[PDB]
RNA sequence: GAUGUUAGGAGGGCAAAUCCGCCGAAUUUAAGCAUAUAAUUAAGCGGAAGAAAAGAAAAUAACUAUGAUUCCUUUAGUAACG
RNA sequence: UGUAGGAGACCGAUAGCAAACAAGUACCGUGAGGGAAAGAUGAAAUAGUACUCAGGAAUGAGCAAUUAAAUAGUACCUGAAA
RNA sequence: UCUUAACCCACUCGUCUUGAAACACGGACCAAGGAGUCUAGCAAAUGUGCAAGUGUAUAUGAUUCUUUAAACAUUUUACGCA
RNA sequence: AUACUGACGUGCAAAUCGUUCAUUUCAAUCACGUUUAGGGGCGAAAGACUAAUCGAAAAGCCUAUUAGCUGGUUAUUUUCGA
RNA sequence: ACAUCUCCCUAGUGCAGAUCUUGGUGGAAGUAGCAACUAUUCAAAUGAGAACUUUGAAGACUGAAGUGGAGAAGGGUUUCUUGUCAACUGUGAUUGAACAAGAGUUAGCCGCUCCUAAGGGAUAGCUGAAAAGUGUUUAAAGGGGUCCCCGUCUCAAAAGGGAA
RNA sequence: AGCACAGUCUUAACGAUGGAUGUCUUGGUUCCUACAGCGAUGAAGGCCGCAGCAAAAUGCGAUACGCAAUGAAAAUUGCAGUGACUGAAUCAUCAGAAUGCUGAAUGUAAACUACACCAAUUCCCUGGGAAUAGUGGUACUCCUACAGAAA
């Protein structure tokens, strides 16, 4: 923006959000978190991990709490274990959440996001 | 004639004077004279001119796989590194 | 014709090789196909 | 699967050793391929790729003991040798090109470009 | 001056926008056309660089003179050529 | 010109680089060469047309069935004129 | 509004052409694309600013440095035309 | 490939088919290999042939050549008007 | 996603027409047409369905300058087995040189491969700005013998020559 | 269960037919800024390969859609394998690897996987033991140095 290296045309934003390398892709899966631990931290946002406890927000499955199931990192979806739904025959997935339609209570700590956690405070 | 023109002349049109060629790859090699048309072969120089734009940009370096030169860049902007590893842990 | 040399030989059956059609396991997750009166290899 | 710092340990005699009976499993791989009857056919990427991890600490270790080898003065392969530009490989010194005749030097020695100010 | 698979080395080839060398036309214009024009251009064969080329006076002036090169603004569509 | 950026009172799929795409590709020419047509479902197909009946089989229909929406059914946006 | 009726009138449009309804020419039909422009230099007209002057040229300067690729300023007496 | 100016003449065919006729041991016919390339070749000569192309091939470029000549040249109302 | 008539700059700005360009589509019309090469029939099998698939019985034709064997060019998996019927197979079709899956070409002795020819490309030179034009034409370059004697090179025949 | 001349023309409704219009857009475009040569240390070009299941682009080269190293760093799935309480699984970086056959292409060649000649050669082990006909070298011109030959 004041920075004239950057840009801010929105061609180039966008296919750097579409062509994004996992990394880039993982950056992005991140949720804002849980009032009390966003106090407790006093920090805004987490990238999600697998094992996670989120509350969702958004759509028609807002207000629905539970433990996230799978990522998926590439097309942006989070699955969230009270999120079914059964498919056009009758069998059940989980219904993709977009991962800014989520607020993320518990997380799953190991060493390394501990680490990170400690470079954040 | 019968086997005169046109129709009489595509029937006895069998043995190919031009095979594949191995410089050049295109089919432009003419077996009886032994030369390429394109790209030369067996001269040294590559045969080209300038007339046909079209020709000039569908033999443009950037139409295989530049081996080297795709190693090069990347290579330039590091340099510096030169023979060597980030140190170990 | 009946006669030919290694380079030849080789080129034809990648040309067999490369016709077959697409798998159908990637699919799941186009074709060029050569039909030999139609289209001549024209080497 | 191998680990690349295990292997680096190892004697050339027992790496190459390793790397041979590696190679009669992944042939036998390949005939069980073949064969194609109740193929345990995904196994070959990983022995394929420890093969190659393998060849390439191997190569890395036989390397260095050459260069060790030729380590001082002139005369090292030029496989070896320094890759960096023809022109700059062809070209005088910096050193060289740097350096200026007797004269010119007393005459560098005689106006020095000094620093000053304005009273 | 030969000879050497002698010892150490080099050149060759590709790419070309800008750059430099040669070689080098016609359509066109004149309401025709032959000189002039197009044009010291297009094509052709060569050589370089990140820029090159030019460069330290066998220069301009006629002034109270200036003082290597390049480039811009200019002189100037002028002296002049036809 | 090659690569890397930043741009725009530019074009918006018969336009714009020949090329928004598996395009300097398919395809055509003995060969030098010539050289295309070709984007859009939905929010989500980890929602892609289940099941039943009549059908040799294509398919059709459903009191059956996904979706907010199927005269949205994957040669899927809107869907003009002849 | 649409619709036939009936009375009165009504010859293929475009076209070059003295003269086209022509036994002159182009037009099976529909859709989309499809043609007095831009630069240079000149002129008059009119608007507009200043005036015996005028035009800041190239260029320098800045607490100019998302916009800013213009806008601003002219040293704490070049040049065009008159 | 002489004639039937036969059939065919939106073909079976960008020269076919039928019937007729000429040629057959030599200035014979056929293949394969080989040679000569565009104001150039090659020509028992017809301006013949040189890849369905010839009183100057094909390809690309100069090139968006040029044209006192042909065709086309897009909304409305109102005014003066050859 | 849309406007601005409040005002004003800017434009690749208004189509019926160019035997316009590009794309779609009619009327012509279920019409022209599916006209070379003597002839097919009967019964059965297959299959959902048979004039034109398969089998059998008849009748016939090609008539060894063969719709027969072998081969070259050229094509290039078209072969072959197993499936098979969306499109194609200008009628039908279960057929197929179509489509899908696989399989298949084994040489001391057969060819190429070796040799030279008509020929092509170079060396030695010499010309040409170079590009190229030439080819022993002012040669100190390849081979055989035991320091001598020969002496430009190379590619060029799948029907000449040639080891089995 | 009866009643409708048919055709042609025209009209409206409702559709087929067709892909215009509108709406988009990981694309073009021009300008400006910036750096800017690769090659006998074998390039570009071109072939031939390479995926467990793999055709075409992409990617890569017999170690072949990743190796080593680094920084991120727990997942990866179409099937199937794999890995995690950090040198594996995933990415990006990529300075060490490797680097097919060719191609100036350079041993003589070339519708050849043809053909010479000279070196035989490679590995393991600490000065010895095993392997393989495999692997190299051998173009033309030039220069500096050396050599024994000549006039």
């Amino acid at each position: 923006k004041f920075n004239k290296q950057k840009s801010s045309s929105r061609r180039k934003m966008r296919k750097a959000h579409f062509t994004a390398p996992a990394g880039l892709r993982r950056k992005i899966m991140s949720s804002k978190l849980s009032k009390e631990l966003r106090l407790k931290y006093k920090t805004r946002s987490l990238p999600v991990r697998k094992d996670d406890e989120v509350l969702i927000c958004r759509g028609h499955n807002h207000g629905r709490e539970g433990k996230v199931v799978k990522i998926n990192r590439k097309r942006y979806k989070i699955y969230v274990e009270r999120v079914t739904r059964e498919k056009v025959n009758g069998e059940s997935t989980f219904i993709g959440i977009h991962p800014s339609n989520v607020v993320l209570t518990k997380l799953k700590v190991d060493k390394n996001r501990k680490k990170i956690l400690d470079r954040k405070a | 004639g019968k086997a005169g023109k046109g129709t009489g002349s595509f029937g006895k049109r069998n043995g190919k004077t031009h095979f594949l060629c191995l410089r050049c790859g295109k089919r432009s090699y003419h077996l009886q004279k032994k030369k390429c048309a394109s790209c030369g072969y067996p001269s040294a120089k590559k045969r080209r001119f300038n007339w046909s734009v079209k020709a000039k940009r569908r033999n443009t370096t950037g139409t295989g796989r530049c081996r080297y030169i795709k190693t090069l860049r990347r290579k330039l902007k590091n340099k510096f590194t030169e023979g060597s590893t980030p140190k170990p842990k | 014709g009946s006669i030919k040399r290694f380079r030849l030989k080789q080129r034809l059956g990648k040309c067999r090789r490369q016709n077959r059609p697409v798998p159908h396991w990637y699919r799941l997750k186009n074709t060029k196909r050569r039909h030999w009166r139609r289209t001549k290899l024209g080497l | 699967n191998v680990k690349a710092y295990e292997l680096r340990t190892l004697k050339k005699k027992e790496l190459l050793d390793k790397l041979d009976e590696l190679k009669k499993e992944l042939s036998g791989l390949r005939i069980s391929k073949a064969l194609g009857n109740s193929a345990k056919n995904s196994k070959i990427h990983g022995v394929r790729k420890n093969v190659a991890r393998v060849l390439t600490v191997y190569n890395q270790k036989r390397k260095m003991e050459l260069r060790q080898l030729y380590k001082n003065k002139k005369f090292k392969p030029y496989n070896l040798r320094k890759k960096l530009t023809k022109n700059k490989r062809l070209q005088l010194s910096p050193k060289q090109k740097a350096a200026m005749t007797l004269r010119q030097k007393k005459k560098v020695q005689n106006f020095p470009q000094r620093k000053y100010l304005v009273v």
